[PDB]
RNA sequence: GGCACCACCAGGAGUGGAGCCUGCGGCUUAAUUUGACUCAACACGGGGAAACUCACCAGGUCCAGACACAAUAAGGAUUGACAGAUUGAGAGCUCUUUCUUGAUUUUGUGGGUGGUGGUGCAUGGCCGUUCUUAGUUGGUGGAGUGAUUUGUCUGCUUAAUUGCGAUAACGAACGAGACCUUAACCUACUAAAUAGUGCUGCUAGCAUUUGCUGGUAUAGUCACUUCUUAGAGGGACUAUCGAUUUCAAGUCGAUGGAAGUUUGAGGCAAUAACAGGUCUGUGAUGCCCUUAGACGUUCUGGGCCGCACGCGCGCUACACUGACGGAGCCAGCGAGUAUAAGCCUUGGCCGAGAGGUCUGGGAAAUCUUGUGAAACUCCGUCGUGCUGGGGAUAGAGCAUUGUAAUUGUUGCUCUUCAACGAGGAAUUCCUAGUAAGCGCAAGUCAUCAGCUUGCGUUGAUUACGUCCCUGCCCUUUGUACACACCG
């Protein structure tokens, strides 16, 4: 996919810190409401997340529920060239309740 | 037709033979006992029950029932 | 928006269905049973039941919190406004949706039939059920398709109680030759229900007969 | 199951499997730097 | 801003709780001296949806016939507004919902 | 032997005969996509297709081919592009044309991925059917070496293997029945300004007797729950009395009753089974096929409606128990929206109509709405005539919906005014608020209902019996069948 840089850039600072991502399947749609940038766009650069194993997708009524590995975490530390301060946010050990 | 079925025949049967002295010829009075004597899941099945019981009650005056 | 009486009723439900049929999909290997959705003021509690809180309540509770988000972001709620909470089911011999995933994990693990089927036989008689009984329908190795039902104990089959006292659920089990389809039918004992009635319609209990005392002519007996 | 055995041997071995999981299950209920400011941090 | 003739709109499913939750509010306006109007029977309405029994088109032509009941009930009080709302975080009730109105 | 209006008897309405609607076959076709063929295929796939739907046809785009490699690659791997040509097209699709972006990406290898592509005779689930018929099963005991058998039956009775009863059986389970939903009763409880009423304020018209019809009334800060709504209950259990009967299960009459056909109607519904139907419901699926000149997906246009014909579900009718024309004027089941992508729409004003316009109400027991519906009833015209029955076919014109109406979406106006004069052999549905008419609402739905799912208005004739036809069940019997006569 053909993806400009700067638009796959936000589309790794959702997928961190809310490291999960949910998308509507609908390729034309404008806006995903939570990307500025294209929807088929999220779709198909977290596609190729979930082939190299950096997130985990789930598919239920024509939604994506995309969740972020720990692995995948490691990943943007490097790659983003961001400080070592990791845990995006559903990592942040807010611990249960019971 | 009206034919009564066995968890209503044999279970008015079993009063008889536990609770005679109580019971009567008359179907208000019995109804009402049956409440107190049995756990009836549903009202149609207790009315069901001493309605058969009423028979069997007006039966035994007249004779020796088979059963009883 | 502003939504109709009518259509805000059957939209609650319809978030439900897709609400639990998510958890179905993600949370299948952890023997998902059921949730609960608890409407309060300030907050949506969402009670969730599966045999294993271990597996969703994991490594510091990442998943859950990973898991509740997943639902901020699709239903357009506010962070604050959803709580998500595990629980451990009680008695999980009686949940059909607990054995019948427990069944699938043991057939997709190459064990046989007969095996498989009698592991949950046994366990849901175990845990009290009433009667239980599993058909199991599908392709094995053999390219003609075959069913076969394990009867157990006492089962009931027409009427309203069936909607009262039994539970069911069915799964598709993936195979390398096809799908293996599983029915988990459990009747639970009608004496330990805390909701609808406590005995089946047609059970008449007749009391014990309080006679046989002594009766004497005539006294008084003043206070 | 198509034979005399691996039925006979599916139900002991069958009800074994349950027997060691009720008293197993009887026992196991018996017992019972954040990222965002790194965004901002610029100044 | 002090007593008002205040309308408690009360929605559900399924009766056995919401006619507690209206028993319970009228229990506690009885012990508390607070005059009451209700609460008021509305006719239910019968949401109903047939489908045909056939995922494809073939066999005998089956219909199913799907019913969604709700029940709506509306109790009118004569209480200042604080009270009246702390009285409904005492009868809260997941399946009946509760919409208040001046 | 037994049961059954998907069987018959007595009958009712019919269908088959006509025109048209729609489905199927066939023919035709550029394609007229496809499944289904007795019941249990053929107004069925919720399949009422202008685009979409769409799977077909004639053409035109895109990758939305992830990922490990290898190649290429900053001296630029590649993407977008004005203008002209090309094209159906203001598709940079492609061609002349040099601009722009910058390692996202181009080629080969593997690997994918997507398919209304094939296989429902590879499968899950679902559904239909045997069959909603009344059937099925184990414990102990008896018989048998055994597989098995009795129990599960001569008779009567029931809607019913449901009961009485006979009894090497006794005592039970599933199914049936119980159960659940709905309709009919409650001047007996609980309340209701989103329901109704009497009074009461204020107020109108007509005769004046103080009466009869209204409006108003969300402060009359009234009264009441019969009508209306719905929750807790009550109420029918064949109750009482006559007959018959093994005096048993029951059945038929009366009386009381709201209800005495299981009170009326449904929902659920056993043990197994079918190569029944669906992979064209599924991001349900195994395998096969295809995967960049796609069988993916999208855009444009057509087709699914195409017409010498056979068949099925239906709608109008063939008139006077009627058509029109005025007038009278009564239901129930339900549905309804927001910064949308536009819901139900009263009331006012235009218009012969269809329809248009301006406001307002309603997320609803509040408003549309008493949905003032149609049959129906009254009074007239018509007068047995292919007539004022019938309204196809077609010409000209007016509106609505929609990007788009041509192969007329639908509606309206004038005109044309066809077969049909009650339908052969055959054949369907039906027993009481039932059949038949008669409309209305909900589903599909931008528009289109001759279709279904329901609802109510008017409301019968004739049995309440049988095995004569037909289908199914049981018992006995024969068997060289057991993949079970498709043997
Ligand atoms: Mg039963
Ligand atoms: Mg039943
Ligand atoms: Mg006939
Ligand atoms: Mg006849
Ligand atoms: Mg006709
Ligand atoms: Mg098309
Ligand atoms: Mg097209
Ligand atoms: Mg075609
Ligand atoms: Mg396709
Ligand atoms: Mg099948
Ligand atoms: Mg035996
Ligand atoms: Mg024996
Ligand atoms: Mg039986
Ligand atoms: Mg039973
Ligand atoms: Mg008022
Ligand atoms: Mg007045
Ligand atoms: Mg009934
Ligand atoms: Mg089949
Ligand atoms: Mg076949
Ligand atoms: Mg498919
Ligand atoms: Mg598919
Ligand atoms: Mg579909
Ligand atoms: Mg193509
Ligand atoms: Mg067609
Ligand atoms: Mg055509
Ligand atoms: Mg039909
Ligand atoms: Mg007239
Ligand atoms: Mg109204
Ligand atoms: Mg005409
Ligand atoms: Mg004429
Ligand atoms: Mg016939
Ligand atoms: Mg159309
Ligand atoms: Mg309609
Ligand atoms: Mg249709
Ligand atoms: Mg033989």
């Amino acid at each position: 996919m053909l993806i400009p840089k700067e638009d796959r850039k936000k589309i790794h600072q959702y997928l961190f810190q809310e490291g999960v991502v949910v998308a509507k399947k609908d390729f034309n749609q404008p806006k995903h409401d939570e990307i500025d940038t294209r929807n088929l766009f999220v779709i198909k650069a977290l596609q190729s997340l979930t082939s190299k194993g950096y997130v985990k997708t789930q598919f239920s009524w024509q939604y994506y529920y995309y969740t972020l590995t720990d692995e995948g975490v490691e990943f943007l530390r490097t790659e983003l060239n961001i400080p070592e301060g990791i845990l995006p946010l559903t990592r942040l050990k807010n611990a249960p309740a019971e | 037709g009206r034919v009564r079925t066995k968890t209503v025949k044999r279970a008015s049967k079993v009063l008889i033979e536990r609770f005679y002295p109580k019971l009567t010829l008359d179907f208000e009075t019995n109804k009402r006992l049956t409440s107190e004597i049995a756990v009836i899941q549903s009202k149609r099945l207790r009315n069901k029950i001493a309605g058969y019981t009423t028979h069997l009650m007006k039966r035994i005056q007249k004779g020796p029932v088979r059963g009883i | 928006a502003i939504l109709s009486k009518k259509k805000k009723l059957v939209a609650d439900g319809v978030f439900y269905a897709e609400l639990n049929e998510f958890f179905t999909r993600e949370l299948a290997e952890q023997g998902y049973a059921g949730v609960e959705v608890r409407k309060t003021p300030s907050k949506l509690e969402v009670i969730v039941k599966a045999s294993n809180t271990q597996g969703v309540l994991g490594e510091q509770g990442r998943r859950i919190h990973e898991l509740t988000s997943l639902i901020v972001k699709r239903f357009k709620l506010s962070p604050e406004g959803i709580a998500i909470y595990a629980e451990r089911v009680e008695e999980r011999g009686l949940s059909a949706a607990v054995q019948a995933e427990a069944l699938k994990a043991k057939l997709l693990s190459g064990l046989p039939i007969r095996r498989a089927a009698y592991g949950v036989l046994r366990f849901a008689m175990g845990a009290g059920a009433k009667g239980v009984e599993v058909v199991i329908s599908g392709k094995l190795r053999a390219a003609r398709a075959k069913s076969q039902k394990y009867a157990d104990g006492f089962m009931i089959h027409s009427g309203q109680p069936t909607r009262d006292f039994i539970d069911i659920a069915i799964r598709h089990v993936l195979m390398r030759q096809g799908v293996l389809g599983i029915k988990v039918k459990i009747m639970k004992d009608p004496a330990a229900n805390r909701f609808g009635p406590r005995a089946l319609p047609d059970a008449v209990k007749i009391a014990e007969a309080k006679d046989e005392d002594e009766v004497i002519p005539a006294p008084t007996v003043k206070s | 199951g198509q034979s005399d055995k691996r039925e006979l041997e599916g139900e002991v071995e069958g009800t074994e499997d349950a027997e060691a999981e009720l008293e197993a299950e009887a026992e196991e209920n018996d017992e019972s730097y954040l990222a965002e400011l790194e965004l901002s941090k610029q100044e | 801003q002090q007593i008002h003739k205040i309308r408690i709109t009360l929605t559900s499913t399924k009766v056995k709780q919401l006619e507690n939750v209206s028993a319970n509010i009228i229990r506690n306006a009885a012990q508390y001296n607070i005059v009451k109007k209700g609460p008021v029977r509305m006719p239910t309405k019968v949401l109903k949806i047939t489908t045909r029994k056939t995922p494809n088109g073939e066999g005998s032509k089956t219909w199913d016939a799907y019913e969604m009941r709700i029940h709506k009930r509306v109790i009118d009080l004569q209480a200042p507004a604080s009270t009246v709302k702390r009285i409904t975080q005492i009868t809260i009730e997941p399946g009946v919902d509760v919409e208040v109105t001046i």
